RNA sequence: UUAAAGUUGCUGCAGUUAAAAAGCUCGUAGUUGGAUCUCUCUCGGCCGAAGCGUUUACUUUGAAAAAAUUAGAGUGUUCAAAGCAGGCCGCCUGGAUACCGCAGCUAGGAAUAAUGGAAUAGGACCGCGGUUCUAUUUUGUUG
């Protein structure tokens, strides 16, 4: 059965930004799903997208502008403390000038530089590059 | 006819019983009317100089006051010149409980009485005779949301010229921004 | 073990002691007293170690039964006596008089005082009760046991008491706006005003001390001794006057000091 | 896909968006409840009600016309049964199955079927003990499932 | 006698049953003073502990036993020896080669007092530490709370 | 015996043909599980003392955690491994600090994940009445 359905959404976006298409279709839609795209498209990552209703679990419509490399989401939500979070930058992310680590903490989801500003820890939602 | 639970009104709610009342004996609403009542009035600004009359009244007579909604606004806005009226349903709304909270939610919270719940059934109050084939919300670069709403054609003619108004009175009821479309079918 | 211990290994005993690893394999395993064997300081250890009057362990022996020593008033000749929290230590020979006192860093310290501020001493108060025929009776941290005390006097309080008759002369109660100093813990040492007392019935208390800089720390109440009644100490204090200095603070203050010299 | 099949199909009804009565209807909800009530003393399920409403007097959903589900309508005045509609036909069909075991006993496939049939009774009697619909103590008897239909 | 089942005599022992006070006292009413106490840390004493008649040395409310120590809570598993339940305690054990937990469970036997009835084997209760009070019996119920079905 | 061994694989391996998916389906435990909802009544001189908000998991903080060892500050053992000493012409000065899973204690956050709150209404909130037990203030004290 559909299981993590925003493991689902992230896939998509990603599989479509390989053939070089400019707009993917996610289905359903969810708040976690919209703020992680938030999350994505503050940093210039995605860019404008829009959410249709249908009574139900919505979808939502996403212009890619190919500056993607890699979306993808870490199964469980591992509980992340802040002195853990350079071993998990450093197995996921590329380099120490671009990538993100996308978690959810008490005060929202957001990225990990964010949550060390905030002086907080989380569980870990996923990465991007 | 102005019946509000702080029992205060002033001069302008009170001008809308006023006009109610030359219409309840001397319209074809004879009975149709008399058991109905508002509950507040209000004067808004819009659209850079037009103005627009909201008018709440209790939820369990909305479906009474749409009934006849048509020929009441129609008749309502010959008193006062160049002004939109728009009936609204009188909906509470709870607060969301948290882990800090008084004993005054001691009974769940019914999903009516939902903040997100009374602006999308305030959105069909204020669009009305037509109504509602679609809904969109654009989230742009800023993170900003704006929403689309797709209104039905047999109206088009009756209703697309307060489409300036509906955003007004939505932006100050709810906060958000709106726009209305008419598309093509279904 | 079959019965009580005798003796102490030196890394096993209490590190504010300052014993070095390679002297011997045994330190002094202080005598049964009024003060415990990790909150006290034995008397060789303060003769030999802090002020250095003797070179060798017999050295302490030997000034001991000459008699110059007095704690609180009363000869020890006891090279093992364990002198705690607010004692004073009398050589009259030399005519010093001292006070054991924390430091900042939860060391006593070699505090020197004047012979009029050694006729009294601050006590704690631990239990008070009532002995046959109605009689009151207190129980301090230095295990004295006072009766016929004052009514308004209750646990957790502090008294003076004069070391000649042993009698309460004052006393100041536990209340929000008193000076205290910290006898136990991770904040040992240090010196502030009560600030606020957290109740939690069925297990320990907490009290909350802010320092005169304006830093606030917490501890068990157990570990709080009330000094003077508002900001006004009740004993003349050490140098550091109870605040605790960042490592970086006392880098600079250190650096400062060499640069002064010349 | 299908629980007890290796099928995968799709076909399903497609609600509209609008949830709103359309105006030719002009059945007022108490002369709706009125036909729900008619119709429920003629020994039909909700299910067969739903479909003779749309089909003659063209009621879509009457959740969208009176505000409420026909079986909780049926409850409401009293007229809901014992147990509910889909586990009283799936032990319909369990006696169906059984009874037809007796005079054919070399009949190995409707024994496979008969299996599947009462795993899914019991799941249902399970999900419906959680909820407290039925009694704790209710169990599914092979041989007394004839006094339940 | 219903209170009266065992071979020995019983009765609290703080109260005195014999006061010879008057033949109208003997002509009013026989009913004896009862000892209760405030087993106190916030909790309330049940009122079927003031008004019963039951005769328990074990009792927090009234009888010999002081509570200190831990305060835990369970879940009623089993009640089928004398005056005595079995609860369960469900928790999660961390491995962390894994990153992961495991499921683990504590069987912990607890007296029950007669002021607590109508109890059924689902529902929370409350336990506080105690002096050992049989071989393998050190808390004792303290507080019922209904589990989900509740009527 | 550790690394090499991503040849025990949580990070992180393999199972068409190299070693390997049970003949097939049901089914209990275990594991996993779709949208969805934006703090206050009495008291001590405008604040605190006292109740919780359904309960948790999670995160940050606090205090409580033997020394030695390890990381680390100062210090020319003649350098160093060490040590806890030492420095100035009787004085000056140290003997720091960090780390210390899990479980237990404490105080903020409320995203994520569980859980409950009204449907024979034995529902909430307001004023109203009756039955019973009962407070020991008031009759300068005592009955």
């Amino acid at each position: 059965v559909r299981m993590n359905v925003l493991a689902d959404a992230l896939k998509s976006i990603n599989n479509a930004e390989k053939r070089g298409k400019r707009q993917v279709l996610i289905r359903p839609c969810s708040k976690v799903i919209v703020r992680f795209l938030t999350v994505m498209m503050k940093h210039g990552y995605i860019g404008e997208f829009e959410i249709i209703d249908d009574h139900r679990a919505g979808k939502i419509v996403v212009n890619l502008t190919g500056r993607l490399n890699k979306c993808g989401v870490i199964s469980p939500r591992f509980d992340v403390q802040l002195k853990d979070l350079e071993k998990w930058q450093n197995n996921l992310l590329p380099s120490r000038q671009f990538g993100f680590i996308v978690l959810t903490t008490s005060a929202g989801i957001m990225d990990h530089e964010e949550a060390r500003r905030k002086h907080t820890g989380g569980k870990i939602l996923g990465f991007f590059f | 006819i102005v019946k509000p639970n702080g029992e205060k009104p002033d001069e302008f709610e009170s001008g809308i019983s006023q006009a109610l009342l030359e219409l309840e004996m001397n319209s074809d609403l004879k009975a149709q009317l008399r058991e109905l009542n508002i509950t507040a009035a209000k004067e808004i600004e819009v659209g850079g100089g037009r103005k627009a009359i909201i008018i709440f009244v209790p939820v369990p007579q909305l479906k009474s006051f749409q009934k006849i909604q048509v020929r009441l606004v129609r008749e309502l806005e010959k008193k006062f010149s160049g002004k939109h009226v728009v009936f609204i349903a009188q909906r509470r709304i709870l607060p969301k409980p948290t882990r800090k909270s008084r004993t005054k939610n001691k009974q769940k919270r019914p999903r009516s009485r939902t903040l997100t719940a009374v602006h999308d059934a305030i959105l069909e109050d204020l669009v009305f005779p037509s109504e509602i084939v679609g809904k969109r919300i654009r989230v742009k670069l800023d993170g900003s949301r704006l929403i689309k709403v797709h209104l039905d054609k047999a109206q088009q003619n009756n209703v697309e010229h307060k489409v300036e108004t509906f955003s007004g009175v939505y932006k100050k009821l709810t906060g958000k921004d709106v726009n209305f479309e008419f598309p093509e079918f279904q | 073990a079959r019965g009580p211990k005798k003796h102490l290994k030196r890394v096993a005993a209490p590190k504010h002691w300052m014993l070095d690893k390679l002297t011997g394999v045994f330190a002094p395993r202080p005598s049964t007293g009024p003060h415990k064997l990790r909150e006290c300081l034995p008397l060789i250890i303060f003769l030999r170690n802090r002020l250095k009057y003797a070179l060798t362990g017999d050295e302490v022996k030997k000034i001991c039964m000459q008699r110059f020593i007095k704690i609180d008033g009363k000869v020890r000749t006891d090279i093992t006596y364990p002198a705690g929290f607010m004692d004073v230590i009398s050589i009259d020979k030399t005519g010093e008089n001292f006070r054991l006192i924390y430091d900042t860093k939860g060391r006593f310290a070699v505090h020197r005082i004047t012979p009029e501020e050694a006729k009294y001493k601050l006590c704690k108060v631990r239990k008070i009760f009532v002995g046959t025929k109605g009689i009151p009776h207190l129980v301090t941290h230095d295990a004295r046991t006072i009766r016929y005390p004052d009514p308004l006097i209750k646990v957790n309080d502090t008294i003076q008491i004069d070391l000649e008759t042993g009698k309460i002369t004052d006393f100041i109660k536990f209340d929000t706006g008193n000076l205290c100093m910290v006898t136990g813990g991770a904040n040992l040492g240090r010196i502030g005003v009560i600030t606020n007392r957290e109740r939690h019935p069925g297990s320990f208390d907490v009290v909350h001390v802010k320092d005169a800089n304006g830093n606030s720390f917490a501890t068990r109440l157990s570990n709080i001794f009330v000094i003077g009644k508002g900001n006004k100490p009740w004993i003349s204090l050490p140098r550091g006057k109870g605040i605790r200095l960042t490592i970086a603070e006392e880098r600079d203050k250190r650096l400062a000091a060499k640069q002064s010299s010349g | 896909g299908r629980m007890h099949a290796p099928g995968k199909g799709l076909s399903q009804s497609a609600l509209p968006y609008r949830r709103s009565v359309p105006t030719w209807l002009k059945l007022t909800s108490d002369d709706v409840k009125e036909q729900i009530y008619k119709l429920a003393k003629k020994g039909l399920t909700p299910s067969q009600i739903g479909v003779i409403l749309r089909d003659s007097h063209g009621v879509a959903q009457v959740r969208f016309v009176t505000g409420n589900k026909i079986l909780r309508i049926l409850k409401s005045k009293g007229l809901a049964p014992d147990l509910p509609e889909d586990l009283y036909h799936l032990i319909k069909k369990a006696v169906a199955v059984r009874k037809h075991l007796e005079r054919n006993r070399k009949d190995k496939d409707a024994k496979f079927r008969l299996i599947l049939i009462e795993s899914r009774i019991h799941r249902l009697a399970r999900y419906y003990k959680t909820k407290r619909v039925l009694p704790p103590n209710w169990k599914y008897e092979s041989s007394t499932a004839s006094a339940l239909v | 006698a219903d209170i009266q089942t065992e071979r020995a005599y019983q009765k609290q022992p703080t109260i005195f049953q014999n006061k010879k006070r008057v033949l109208l006292g003997e002509t009013g009413k026989e009913k004896l003073p009862r000892y209760y106490k405030n087993i106190g840390l916030g909790f309330k004493t049940p009122k079927e502990a003031i008004e019963g008649t039951y005769i328990d040395k074990k009792c927090p409310f009234t009888g010999n036993v002081s509570i200190r120590g831990r305060i835990l809570s369970g879940v009623v598993t089993k009640m089928k020896m004398q005056r005595t339940i079995v609860i369960r305690r469900d928790y999660l054990h961390y491995i962390r080669k894994y990153n992961r937990f495991e499921k683990r469970h504590k069987n912990m036997s607890v007296h029950l007092s007669p002021c607590f009835r109508d109890v059924q084997i689902g529902d929370i209760v409350t336990v506080g530490e105690c002096r050992p009070l049989s071989k393998t019996v050190r808390f004792n119920v303290l507080k019922v709370t209904k589990a989900a079905g509740t009527k």
